[PDB]
């Protein structure tokens, strides 16, 4: 966790409007996310979203990625892999590395 | 030659697709490419900029072409269906460059700013050369 502190603190800040961000759910569609190199990742399931720290346009995100279960009578989402990342005012998820899989 | 001072300008206006914005956040790019640029997606003052490098960034609406049978399955179940956008960001010309010395960014609604009929914001640029 600590060096993606680092790497977004390094973000350069700018006097702007807060943004609202997109928080992304189980209930919800997650949003596009990305590698390191630009890479398009394509999640097996929906996403969470637990921030971390905030800047006016961008916030670090843990971002816990889901595969949905037989549970009960019917169905619901349990884990899968974790990324750090920054997520911008379009709601995009820009991931500092591959997704660690649980 | 003698100090020429060259001036870069991107405008961010309202679209039939919904709004063009001003932004930091700009999908299929890499860090590296996002390096230099502050949190609202305009390039630092005092960094080298070659052609290709993103000065402005911006990211515009595109495609709303009617959604597949199996988009439409979801857009029940896992949420109302969203919106892609593309990089239409500000780029240094081929054959330009130099370092960033100034920037000034404007926004429609702002005390005693005038901007273009359809424009939501306007950021400039300055480079040495």
């Amino acid at each position: 966790v600590e060096p993606y502190i680092r790497l977004f603190e390094a973000i350069p800040d700018a006097e702007t409007e807060l943004a609202t961000f997109y928080d992304a759910d189980l209930d919800t569609l997650p949003p596009r996310m990305f590698l390191p190199s630009g890479d398009l990742y394509t999640p097996p399931g929906p996403v969470r979203l637990e921030e971390i720290k905030r800047k006016r346009r961008v916030r670090l995100v843990k971002v816990s990625i889901y595969r949905f279960e037989h549970v009960g009578l019917g169905l619901a989402a349990r884990p899968y892999a974790y990324a750090y990342a920054w997520q911008g005012d379009n709601g995009i998820l820009h991931l500092y590395h591959a997704p660690v899989v649980l | 030659g003698p100090i020429h001072i060259e001036r870069y300008e991107i405008e961010a206006r309202d679209t039939k697709l919904g709004p063009e914005r001003i932004t930091r956040d700009i999908p299929h790019l890499s860090e590296a490419a996002l390096r230099d640029l502050d949190e609202e997606g305009v390039v630092r003052i005092g960094a080298e900029v070659k052609p290709g490098d993103i000065l402005v960034g911006r990211t515009s609406f595109k495609g709303e072409s009617e959604p597949t049978p199996e988009e439409r399955l979801l857009r029940s179940i896992f949420g109302e269906k969203a919106r892609d956008v593309k990089d239409t960001s500000l780029r240094v010309p081929p054959g330009e460059g130099g370092i960033v010395v100034r920037t000034v960014r404007l926004r429609r609604g702002d005390p005693g700013v005038e901007l273009k009929p359809g424009v939501r914001e306007v950021v400039r640029v300055y480079v040495a050369q």
